[PDB]
């Protein structure tokens, strides 16, 4: 016949690999398809929808677990006091863990592009505040005043008519894509810091809650991009399913 | 402009001043099943305006402790008026839905509602606590009917998923700062052209509170919440007797 | 989890007072939250207050304008404070910890009598 | 056709109206340079989340902005890259002396709901329709390759199980069968989609037949008899007792992948198959927590 | 606030009989919680959502009740179950308690 | 060749009589972010205030 060679790597199996196998069942048609509603095609589509980001990760007892989806706003003294911060990593341990985003980015290795979060408020129609929220990017250290907060990208906030603002924490980085970052030398791959202070004071009149709560909604902009798939950090299964 | 509407439909007529848009699921109206995807052969009834209208069902009460209700559908109308009797009368069924849900209060209130449809919504149990018995809903648990049932976790909403990751579906939110009604519409999504009424429910609805409601001592303490639907573009196939289950 | 109450056991009338309780085998910034009740002479018992895990607190209207709980995270216990003790302010206190509008933990502790 | 209102009706009507339509996106957006703005009437940044849609602000809107041309591809998250990767979804044994299989051979249900892996990526959406890649791998329990003959069945629902190494239904006159060796490369076959309906379920709210459901009859809830697509049989070519203990593991691989309707993911660990059942004693939270909202 | 009535006030029974004692709010709610108190110590969770029986009680008690009406049931009497018993109620804030029964 | 693949992927490899034993190969890259993000009946604009 035909003089051929045999090269290394015969007889293995790769999980990956594409190849050709022969068919069990010859001359079979399968069932027509018929329209349904919602086909997805990308993954980077799911991206772009905004799931609700658990700032307020604090308590841990069954009874309270649906508190961690809010954060609580109340009168002060005039100071500009901090209100609430948090890492702006998405693939890091904390806030963004309960997102789609999240979840997602758990199954790839590397991203790259800008995100977003937006602010609900949820007082009373006669309640009226202002509020400053900050994003600081990589190498300085948490802020410990407005002041300092301020000379960083940042966007203020005036409650109305409308009750959602939305902040833009752009894409600064100094490689093209990012890993994981996380405790150590991997550190290196930092995102930043957000904080949120009060502007001037959360004013309500006689009759009215004196406590109100924000709701914290996170998504991605439209030149996000992940690659190098990987398998996720976390197996739900403690034994044999059965 | 965009804040008052009015719905038509039918001998019904829904009026408000403080609406949100619509939200039109997966970006596709209801519309009729085509030739082409049919496979049954015998000629489909579609009886129009009797049953294409308006339904009120009860009405809940929206409290400082609530935890959120359910809903099934097209199980909430199976026995109620002519689309009932057609639904028990008929082994096939297809229909779209439009919902609408009312709750208003006065400028000195605040809270957040959640309205979200969930195709296919399985019911789990808590396995006994421990997680050690394969134990399995009841009967009233998994189709309600017009009443509604309770969460008990609304946390994982009861199947082990998380309610932060909800809004991946059609949804709205009540805001009492901003509108008091909520507009959801849904198309027939199913991997068959028809299927049973009775058998099969298509998806579930569902309203949580997630930013607690409050107000002040003297305030009317009362705030009720209504759920109105509507069917769209029904067809019905396979006549023989009536069955209730 | 262990709470004990400590404070004065005799208080004179228009005094303030102030009693303290310690956590033991939990921190009190994880979760649940903290309540004080007294039991009055005739075995009546009245719900008086809470701190919440974050710092927040809610106040029985008919104590309004006279109560005021507070915490110390670094020591792990929380305060009960009162202004213008008068002779209806004895009882026994006592200090549980509860769930978010549920039975969650409830543990309580046991108790320190208050003569005025 | 002469009265009025019939003429002008809608009934029938089957084309589906479409508010929104597919773009080409080989490569990520590009980035376009802006100014300062300082005007009335124009706030981009101020939004309803009410209505329901995601917010539509841009980078260019809030900062200012240079020109970056972006060229990152798209092409690693599509279904098939996410999906067209072998995984475990099913391991038989066959021991000399025990209780499972002692009689060599054994009968395996056809499902991928036993392992937290594939469950977890594939319940990401509601109805999947797509074709399959199996491979079967066999050894004894310490991976040692031993000179053994095995033969594989596949059983569509209706024909009959074997229930004997020496049954007459391994005459295999219709139904396909493999035979191989362990000292050869792992046996591969392609396997087409055979659901009667147009795709597969991973969630059916609904009982399977009509009549009273009572308590005892509580666990057909949630079954879907378009999903079960028969039973996979093994057995060791021989009437008498083999020599050597067997294990079977079976990965499978998806091609030609669609997918609708996607659902949040799993929160708590898996119990059972088939059946989405929690511990409600041991309720955990999502994620990681901290001591305070004011601290990192 | 939410008052809660508890009858009777005092009870007397003898060993191996059948005790039962009802709580009433003024108001539906969604559960109702029971606690036992010895004299000269604490009071302790019994039961919790009228049916759940707290750790280290014996299985001879139970509960039932619905809407405004809520009972406390002892299948068997023994001399050491006998104390005062409260109901209480977590549906709205302030907290409140019943008057108590002696048995 | 059959035409019995379940997608009946524009470009793939294949050796037999059946198109479902063929290689998974590439696709196009077209993407509807709208109908999961932004599926509303009237449409504004990112300018204006959307109430
Ligand atoms: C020598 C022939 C060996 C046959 C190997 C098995 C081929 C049959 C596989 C049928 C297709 C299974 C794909 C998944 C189907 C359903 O979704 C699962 N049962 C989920 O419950």
């Amino acid at each position: 016949g035909f003089p051929t060679e045999l090269k290394p790597g015969t007889n293995q199996f790769l999980t990956t690999d594409d190849g050709v196998s022969a068919p069990i069942l010859p001359n079979f048609h399968p069932t027509p398809c018929i329209h349904i509603p919602g086909e997805v095609r990308n993954l980077l589509e799911l991206c772009q929808v905004e799931t609700i980001l658990e700032v307020n990760n604090v308590p841990t007892n069954a009874t309270s677990l649906m508190e961690r989806l809010r954060f609580p706003v109340s009168a002060q003294a005039g100071k500009g006091e901090l209100c609430a911060v948090f890492r702006a990593d998405p693939g890091r341990n904390g806030p963004w863990q309960s997102t789609l985003l999240g979840q997602l980015c758990g199954y790839y290795t590397q991203w790259s592009g800008s995100l977003e979060v937006t602010f609900m408020f949820t007082g009373s129609f006669m309640a009226t505040g202002k509020m400053l929220i900050a994003y600081t990017p990589p190498g300085g250290p948490l802020p410990k005043d407005r002041a300092t907060a301020m000379l960083g990208t940042h966007v203020i906030w005036d409650f109305g008519l409308q009750s959602s603002v939305t902040l833009v924490i752009p894409w600064i980085s100094n490689t093209h894509y990012r890993a994981h970052a996380r405790d150590g030398v991997f550190d290196y791959y930092t995102t930043g810091l957000v904080s949120i202070w009060y502007q001037t004071n959360y004013v309500v009149p006689i009759g009215a809650p004196n406590t109100a709560y924000i709701i914290a909604l996170a998504a991605a902009q439209k030149n996000f991009t992940m690659k190098l798939c990987k398998d996720a950090s976390d197996i739900l299964q403690t034994g044999t399913i059965q | 402009s965009d804040r008052v509407a009015q719905l038509t439909i039918g001998n019904s007529t829904i009026t408000t001043q403080e609406a949100a848009n619509i939200i039109v699921g997966y970006g596709e109206w209801p519309s009729y099943c085509s030739d082409s995807d049919a496979t049954a052969v015998d000629k489909p009834t579609r009886p129009d305006v009797s049953v294409n209208r308006f339904y009120t069902l009860d009405t809940k009460l929206w409290e400082k402790s609530s935890k959120g209700w359910y809903w099934k559908f097209p199980d909430v109308l199976t026995e109620t008026g002519v689309f009932g009797q057609n639904a028990q009368f008929h082994y096939l069924y297809r229909s779209g839905f439009c919902i609408h849900v009312q709750c208003n209060a006065s400028k000195f209130h605040q809270g957040a509602l959640l309205v979200a449809v969930l195709p296919e919504y399985v019911i789990g149990t808590v396995a006994g606590g421990t997680g050690t018995e394969d134990s399995h809903p009841p009967y009233k648990q998994t189709q309600p009917g017009a009443d509604g049932f309770e969460l008990q976790h609304p946390y994982v909403l009861d199947a082990g998923i998380p309610i932060s990751q909800l809004t991946v579906c059609p949804h709205q939110w009540i805001n009492l700062r901003t509108n008091n009604c909520a507009t959801i519409i849904v198309p027939y999504i199913n991997a068959l052209p028809f299927d049973s009424a009775l058998n099969h429910c298509n998806f579930g609805l569902l309203v949580v509170p997630i930013s607690p409601l409050d107000y002040d001592q003297g305030a009317t303490p009362v705030i009720p919440i209504t759920i109105t639907l509507a069917p769209m573009c029904s067809e019905f196939a396979g006549l023989r007797q009536a069955v209730t289950q | 989890v262990q709470l004990q109450e400590s404070g004065p056991g005799l208080v004179k009338p228009s005094q303030s007072l102030s009693l303290t309780c310690s956590v033991t085998g939990y921190s009190i910034t994880s979760g649940y939250y903290w309540n004080w009740i007294r039991q009055f002479p005739g075995n009546k018992l009245e719900w008086m207050g809470y701190i919440n895990y974050g710092g927040s607190n809610f106040y029985n209207p008919s104590l309004k304008n006279r109560i005021s709980i507070t915490r110390d995270t670094s020591r792990n216990q929380f305060f009960l404070k009162l202004n213008s003790v008068t002779t209806e302010d004895t009882a026994t206190y006592y200090c549980a910890r509860g769930g978010y509008y549920d039975y969650d933990g409830d543990y309580w502790g046991q108790g320190t009598t208050l003569t005025v | 056709d002469r009265v009025a209102d019939v003429i002008e009706s809608s009934i029938g009507d089957s084309v589906s109206r479409a508010l929104t339509h597919a773009l080409p996106a080989p490569t990520g957006q590009d980035t376009q340079v802006s100014s300062h703005r300082l005007d009335t009437g124009k706030v981009p940044a101020l939004q309803a989340a009410e209505i329901g849609a995601s917010s539509n602000a841009s980078d260019e809107s809030m900062i200012e902005t240079r020109c970056v041309l972006n060229s990152h591809s798209t092409a690693e998250t599509t279904l098939d890259s996410f999906f067209s990767r072998a995984g475990l979804v099913g391991e038989i044994d066959l021991p000399l002396k025990g209780t499972t299989n002692p009689n060599g051979y054994a009968n395996w249900d056809i499902d991928i709901t036993g392992y937290a892996q594939m469950r977890r990526k594939v319940e990401l959406f509601t109805y999947m329709r797509f074709d399959a890649e199996f491979t079967f791998v066999a050894c004894t329990p310490t991976g040692e390759v031993v000179p053994q003959l095995l033969q594989y069945m596949f059983v569509p629902p209706g024909a009959p199980k074997p229930d004997s190494r020496e049954s007459l239904a391994w005459q295999t006159a219709t139904n396909p069968s493999v035979f191989v060796k362990l000292s050869d490369p792992p046996a591969q076959v392609s396997v087409p989609f055979m659901s009667p309906a147009s795709a597969y379920q991973w969630f059916y709210d609904g009982y399977p037949t009509f009549g009273e459901h009572k308590q005892e009859k509580d666990l057909e809830y949630g079954a879907c008899p378009n999903n079960m697509m028969g039973t996979f049989s093994v057995r060791t070519v021989g009437t008498s007792k083999s020599k050597y203990p067997l294990v079977v593991r079976i990965y499978m691989r998806m091609k030609h992948v669609r997918a609708w309707i996607p659902r949040p993911m799993r929160n708590q660990n898996y119990l059972f198959k088939a059946n989405p059942n929690y511990a409600g004693n041991s309720i955990k939270p999502t994620g990681t927590s901290r001591t305070a909202i004011t601290t990192l | 606030q939410i008052v809660l009535t508890q009858s009777p006030a005092i009870m007397s029974a003898s060993p191996g009989e059948k005790v039962t004692i009802s709580c009433s709010a003024s108001s539906s709610v969604r559960y109702m919680y029971w606690y036992q108190q010895k004299p000269g110590s604490a009071p302790k969770p019994w039961i919790y959502r009228t049916s759940n029986l707290a750790s280290g009680v014996p299985a001879r008690f139970s509960g039932s009740g619905s809407g405004t009406s809520y009972s406390l049931t002892i299948s068997s009497m023994e001399a050491e179950d006998a104390a005062t018993y409260y109901c209480q109620q977590y549906h709205s804030y302030p907290l409140t308690f019943g008057a108590g029964t002696k048995l | 060749e059959n035409s019995n693949s379940a997608t009946e992927n524009y470009t793939t490899i294949n050796y037999y009589k059946d198109s479902y034993a063929a290689t998974a190969g590439k696709q196009s890259l077209k993407q509807d972010p709208d109908k999961f993000a932004n599926p509303v009946k009237d449409i504004f604009t990112e300018m204006a205030a959307p109430l």
